RNA sequence: AAACUUUCAACAACGGAUCUCUUGGUUCUGGCAUCGAUGAAGAACGCAGCGAAAUGCGAUAAGUAAUGUGAAUUGCAGAAUUCCGUGAAUCAUCGAAUCUUUGAACGCACAUUGCGCCCGCCGGUAUUCCGGCGGGCAUGCCUGUUCGAGCGUCAUUU
RNA sequence: UGAGCCCGGGUCGAACGGCCUCUAGUGCAGAUCUUGGUGGUAGUAGCAAAU
RNA sequence: GGGACCGAGGACCGCGCUCUGCAAGGAUGCUGGCGUAAUGGUCACCAGCGACCCGUCUUGAAACACGGACCAAGGAGUCAAGGUUUUGCGCGAGUGUUUGGGUGUAAAACCCGCACGCGUAAUGAAAGUGAACGUAGGUGAGAGCUUCGGCGCAUCAUCGACCGAUCCUGAUGUAUUCGGAUGGAUUUGAGUAGGAGCGUUAAGCCUUGGACCCGAAAGAUGGUGAAC
RNA sequence: UUGACCUCGGAUCAGGUAGGAGGACCCGCUGAACUUAAGCAUAUCAAUAAGCGGAGGAAAAGAAACCAACAGGGAUUGCCCUAGUAACGGCGAGUGAAGCGGCAACAGCUCAAAUUUGAAAGCUGGCUUCGGCCCGCGUUGUAAUUUGGAGAGGAUGCUUUGGGCGAGGCUCCUUCUGAGUUCCCUGGAACGGGACGCCACAGAGGGUGAGAGCCCCGUAUAGUUGGAAGCCAAGCCUGUGUAAAGCUCCUUCGACGAGUCGAGUAGUUUGGGAAUGCUGCUCAAAAUGGGAGGUAAAUUUCUUCUAAAGCUAAAUACCGGCCAGAGACCGAUAGCGCACAAGUAGAGUGAUCGAAAGAUGAAAAGCACUUUGAAAAGAGGGUUAAAUAGCACGUGAAAUUGUUGAAAGGGAAGCGCUUGUGACCAGACUUGCGCCCGGCGGAUCAUCCGGUGUUCUCACCGGUGCACUCCGCCGGGCUCAGGCCAG
């Protein structure tokens, strides 16, 4: 339950926020789970997407399938990863898109942002760990 | 209504106000009071564990149980029956309970600096001038003109030179 | 809105023209001009009597009749088959008012809802909490574009003291959905009774039982009300010695014979 | 009386649990920033004036400068020290000044005062 | 017997009712007080690759600076543009700038991208000619500054 | 009896129904009713206006 | 003797009779037929008999008159305040928390300190006065009870009793001009003669608001153009 | 001749200010008519709407020339009752307050009238290293003191102080903070159903290819990172001048608002001709004064305040402004005129008037290619779970229309009762128990044994076997039972 006032449960708002998003706030909307391996390393559950992840699709008609994201179309809220293509009737093979909820991250496209980005959860998860512990 | 349908349609943000209060709900501070103030509780349910009171009028409303934080002679004068021309104006001399309570008596009673006031450099010197001259005799110091020209009382300079310490 | 439908300049065609006397749109140069106006039967028209906010929304009751029916909630709660006639999973609890110990609720005992659910499957009210779980459907209509979408059952109520249990058991049972916690001195009908249905499922406390003698004896203007009839069972009325020595023979058979 | 256009001058009271909160929180802000102080001040027992309510008392507005002297509070100190003064009162009976200072002295004995700096 | 007409059924049309949906309205409640001669509200002209609509912006023109985030924008054409980086973005924040013509509208006129004065600069034969640019030039009133008038009025032989 | 109600067959794609209570902007053949759609007149009048 | 239509009810009980059971308070017995169709439904059409086009309005009535090309959706006694009657409910000589305060799981629910509204004694224009002489009375009815002797609800009839006011009579007395006691009236009361009210819920009616819905000519305020 | 002071002007001199917008709420000015009284004019509507002027987050009012008659109360404002009372009226329609009482909130002050006169102590400028220089204003009065339930002046003896830093705190933005994408089925897609778990101070909401607490954003509590501006503030440096202040006493004083009040008159307004208030006009005051009340009480006895100068937060209002949270509301003929290009398209000289119009699919994967031909069109072929979902796009009613099929039709059809003919469609009692014999297996069968739960005498397990009993099962034989219609 809410108990907070400047929260509001309101489909009508909700809807409207998620659709009418700017691109920074629909880049947390698009975050994607790290895999079991990048889960026990990192202490991290979930990151939002970027343009050199291995990630692997878990969910819809193109489950068990491997590969690196190729673009993140933030505007119709989806991810286009490697080899995931079809056919248009010209031949043309046009990507499909997949939602980051659907896929699991398998490896990370690192840097000094995303390290930054990863011991700030880990520092958090940790310290609300030790504070529920002791 | 006009104003309201232009910003729907614009991409300007929508400025989100935060909620700010002219007055602050709560004490603040490193006082007896502000330490022990319960913020989930209300105003009558910390004063009752303070001790102290909240209203001074008469009840308005029922409270809650227990909150204890809304309140011979010859010359027939009631007011000798009361009794236990000028009085002290600057501060009123006064003669198994909750530790709030008990911390705000000992500030209270806690013995506090004097902070005495002293005469200027002048002041001694024409203290100290008239003294040498005249002596003890206050009264020849009020009516002399050379060295009392603001024409003082001796009763005031008699009290003057006893803050200075001479006789 | 109560400039809804008469934000319209429109004026009668009178009786030159073989229309019907309505309220007519002026002007020539679009698709408005002409049409009907300010009626209920005209479309884009006034409706017939409009809503306004000084309807009478809240009624009142006299705090009499109030402390009558909740009495009578309570008296309810102990009664045993009013609970599972209500819609409760009642077949599990040892005993209808069902009491918990103060040591086991009181406390920081109870603050995590883990501990909650271990209290309430072990006492019996483990069948009520899954049915209000079980239960969780979609609301049919359009309340669901209101903010309610889903309809769930109710389960077992949490009554506890304030004063001696403590109010950090309130947070143990909020999550579980069905459960509600209410003090023992301010005991709501709408909980007592939902939908005007008898017999809720109440657990109690047994710092919530001691109390309970005492804030209904210092509710002012509000004594305990006394039945108009003492024995409520009318078997013991009729089929008792009393009555049935001074009864009459019996004039006929409640199964009639045809005479012809 | 429905002569005139009542419709537009209609008041409903929606807000008055929404005005009772933001009462209380008015409270609630006075006596944060006066903590150790309460939120009220001290008021005289007066009598209702008419025949109607000669047999009542009620809280007035302020204390007269002759109950203030008879309790010994003075009168520049008074409104510092949480006490309603009035200069318009008279007592005009000793019974009116009596209840009034043992009313002060009731609030000297409860009091406490803390020094300056 | 066909045609035509009526009734019924199957399939095909016309039309948008019914069911379901809702980035909309309506009503209530709560926190706060913020337009303009430092040029407002409103009107107009322009600014993008393809911009038709809408939105944003002002010749620094779908925008510049600064801060934060941290790798897009996207219907098609982009770059050797940036990825252990003072750094992408039709991103957010926002404390610095730019801000054409009008409009209370302010040198005069206004339906013309016109007609004058004071100060300074630039270019083209250039101290003389021409064109352009920059800062100025409304009314009433207040305080001060400065200038002027009045046998109004005072003093002026020590 | 009736207002109505249940089932079968087809279509169709995301929510809905019974009971007991509460509530109301709650039941249509008419109002030269309102809005929309569509007829006969009629492939007729006639080629005027509009397109 | 011949024919038709019908078989309601569902252990026994009753009245009877020609008494080893019958035709006696309502049909049993026997035999046959029925699943590539017993028996139904809907549509189209034929046949016999029947049978004015609906609504509104006028009138004793018809006859006129008004509305109806067709279909879908919308569409007309509503909501407030104040009265009044009745039903239910809570408390009851009282009743009503919700202006407000306390409180809260936060517009909910729960609690109430003081006043206030209506009621709990009336009458007279007024000064003002002010409910018992009789088990608050007698008698007769009267539901109910009964030790069968009598008690007697509510309510009514009559004879009484008292009080407010009016018209009288006029006591001790009294400030020498103040009083109403006692005794009366074919008097009046929306009087007493032992309380019934307050809050609320549902329905109905009355008044006022747009007031069931739709429908003038007018008048007024403020603007825009320029004239029959 | 010179030089004032006074008054009136100029300057493209320096420094400022006003206009306009908005106007839901607020303060003033001005000011209708329709209606009602079953006609209508007083009245009402209404001190309203329209018109004009002027502010703020509130405005306004406000510290008594008050209310009262009491044992008095005590600035203003708002709620409840007072109360439909008093009061006024074609006494009809009607109109219509206030004091008291209960609450909400409360807070008090500044001048003018005085001689600083042993010292204009006050203030605007513009020139500066800023530390302090001049110019002007002003004695026709700028500071200090004082503002009538007061005060001043002396005396008197106690009691009070002032600045500058300031750690830190509160408010508000910010960063991070729980647990399944485990197995099977259907399905294009699991967010569905079954099994096994986990988190919960989080099971509000939303998205994701269908109903997701554990896929994602968020959601709950406490912390935690960095930032902005206000306010508070433990402490620490400092002060100072015979400087300021509160009282007490008294062989000393105590100034209180004029074309205002009031008398007469005209208008307007009010419940209110003690004129209820206000405005204009004529006349025009007082000082043990003046205002308003009470009272037959014996003369205006008494009570209560002090007008004509001024400021002031809170409780109050709010269809507007910056946001935010909600609903027993409406769901595209509804809800604002506008869910979308909406004050848009369009009309009118102009003031003004003012619409219609939402939905492919999970994803454009929006039909490549072949082939008729001039097109908003077909036939193949393909995409998709589905194209009779093809940007005429969810579902796709009725009116109305075409084709096919059946029947009928000699100057109306339609309808009621009852057959009949044909066409199409449905399918009637679910269609069973009991005995006998023989075999086989179980038990609720053995005074068989061990165990578990319990309402403490009932149940449920495990192992024994078939003396008895009872269930089934298989193979025979037998019995009766039945639904509808006839004779």
């Amino acid at each position: 339950m809410k108990v907070r006032p400047t929260v509001s449960s309101s489909r009508r708002k909700a809807r409207k926020a998620h659709f009418s998003a700017p691109s920074s706030v629909r880049r947390v909307i698009m975050s994607a789970p790290l895999s079991k391996e990048l889960r026990e390393k990192y202490n991290v559950r979930s990151i939002p997407i970027r343009k050199g992840d291995e990630v692997q699709i878990v969910r819809g008609a193109h489950k068990d399938k491997e590969g690196k994201v190729t673009s993140v179309y933030r505007l119709k809220y989806v991810i286009h990863v490697e080899r995931v293509t079809r056919e248009k009737a010209t031949g043309q093979t046009v990507p499909i898109g997949i939602h980051p909820s659907n896929v699991v991250i398998t490896k990370l496209h690192l840097d000094k942002d995303r390290e930054n980005i990863l011991a700030r959860i880990k520092a958090g998860r940790e310290q609300v760990a030790k504070a529920k512990g002791k | 209504r006009e104003l309201q349908k232009r910003k729907r349609r614009s991409s300007r943000p929508t400025i989100r106000m935060p909620n700010r209060r002219k007055k602050a709900l709560n004490p603040a501070g490193n006082n007896i009071i502000a330490k022990s103030w319960n913020k989930k509780e209300t105003l009558s349910q910390n004063y009752t564990r303070f001790g102290l009171v909240a209203k001074l009028g008469k009840a308005t409303g029922g409270t809650a149980p227990g909150n204890k934080a809304l309140l011979s002679e010859s010359d027939a004068v009631p007011q000798q029956q009361q009794q236990e021309n000028h009085i002290r104006q600057h501060d009123l001399e006064l003669e198994s309970k909750p530790e709030v309570l008990r911390a705000l008596e000992r500030e209270a009673t806690r013995p506090v600096e004097k902070t005495v006031r002293h005469q200027s450099e002048r002041e001694r010197e024409w203290l100290q001038r008239l003294v040498d001259k005249h002596g003890d005799d206050v009264a020849a110091m009020a009516r002399d003109r050379k060295l009392n020209p603001y024409q003082q009382t001796a009763s005031d300079i008699k009290r003057r030179l006893k803050k200075a310490g001479l006789l | 809105s109560e400039k809804a439908g008469h934000q319209t300049s429109a004026e009668s065609w009178g009786t030159g023209r073989a229309v019907a006397r309505i309220p007519r749109v002026s002007g020539g140069g679009t698709h408005r001009a002409g049409q009907g106006a300010f009626g209920n039967m005209c479309r884009s028209g006034r409706m017939f009597a409009p809503t306004k906010i000084w309807r009478k929304w809240h009624v009142k009751i006299n705090q009499g009749q109030k402390r009558f029916a909740t009495a009578s909630a309570l008296a309810a709660s102990a009664v045993a088959p009013l609970l599972m006639a209500r819609g409760h999973q009642v077949s599990t609890v040892p005993e209808v008012p069902l009491v918990v110990d103060s040591a086991a609720v009181a406390g920081d005992a109870v603050a995590k809802t883990a501990a909650a659910y271990k209290l309430l499957k072990a006492i019996g009210a483990g069948p009520d909490v899954e049915k209000v779980k079980k239960s969780k459907k979609l609301r049919a209509g359009k309340g669901k574009m209101r903010g309610r979408r889903h309809r769930q059952r109710r389960g077992p109520l949490i009554v506890y003291s304030p004063e001696h249990d403590g109010k950090e058991l309130v947070k143990g049972f909020r999550n579980i959905p069905g459960v509600e916690t209410c003090p023992v001195d301010a005991l709501n009908l709408l909980q007592l009774a939902p939908g005007g249905h008898l017999g809720r499922f109440i657990v109690w406390t047994s710092a919530a039982i001691k109390q309970l003698d005492a804030v209904y004896e210092s509710k002012k203007g509000f004594f305990l009300p006394a039945n108009i009839v003492s024995q409520a069972d009318l078997s013991r009325l009729i089929n008792s010695t009393e009555i049935q020595s001074v009864l009459r023979a019996p004039k006929g058979e409640a199964r009639t014979k045809r005479a012809c | 009386h429905f002569r005139k256009h009542w419709q537009r001058r209609v008041r409903c009271h929606f807000d008055q649990p929404g005005k009772k909160v933001t009462r209380r929180l008015a409270r609630r802000a006075k006596a944060a920033a006066l903590a150790p102080r309460p939120v009220d001040k001290l008021r005289p027992i007066v009598r209702c004036p008419t025949v109607k309510y000669n047999r009542r008392t009620r809280l007035g507005r302020g204390f007269t400068l002759e109950e203030l002297k008879a309790a010994g509070i003075p009168r520049l100190l008074a409104p510092t020290i949480g006490i309603a003064v009035d200069h318009r009162r008279k007592n005009l009976s000793e019974e009116s000044l009596a209840a009034n200072v043992q009313r002060l002295k009731d609030y000297k004995a409860r009091l406490i005062l803390f020094p300056r700096k």
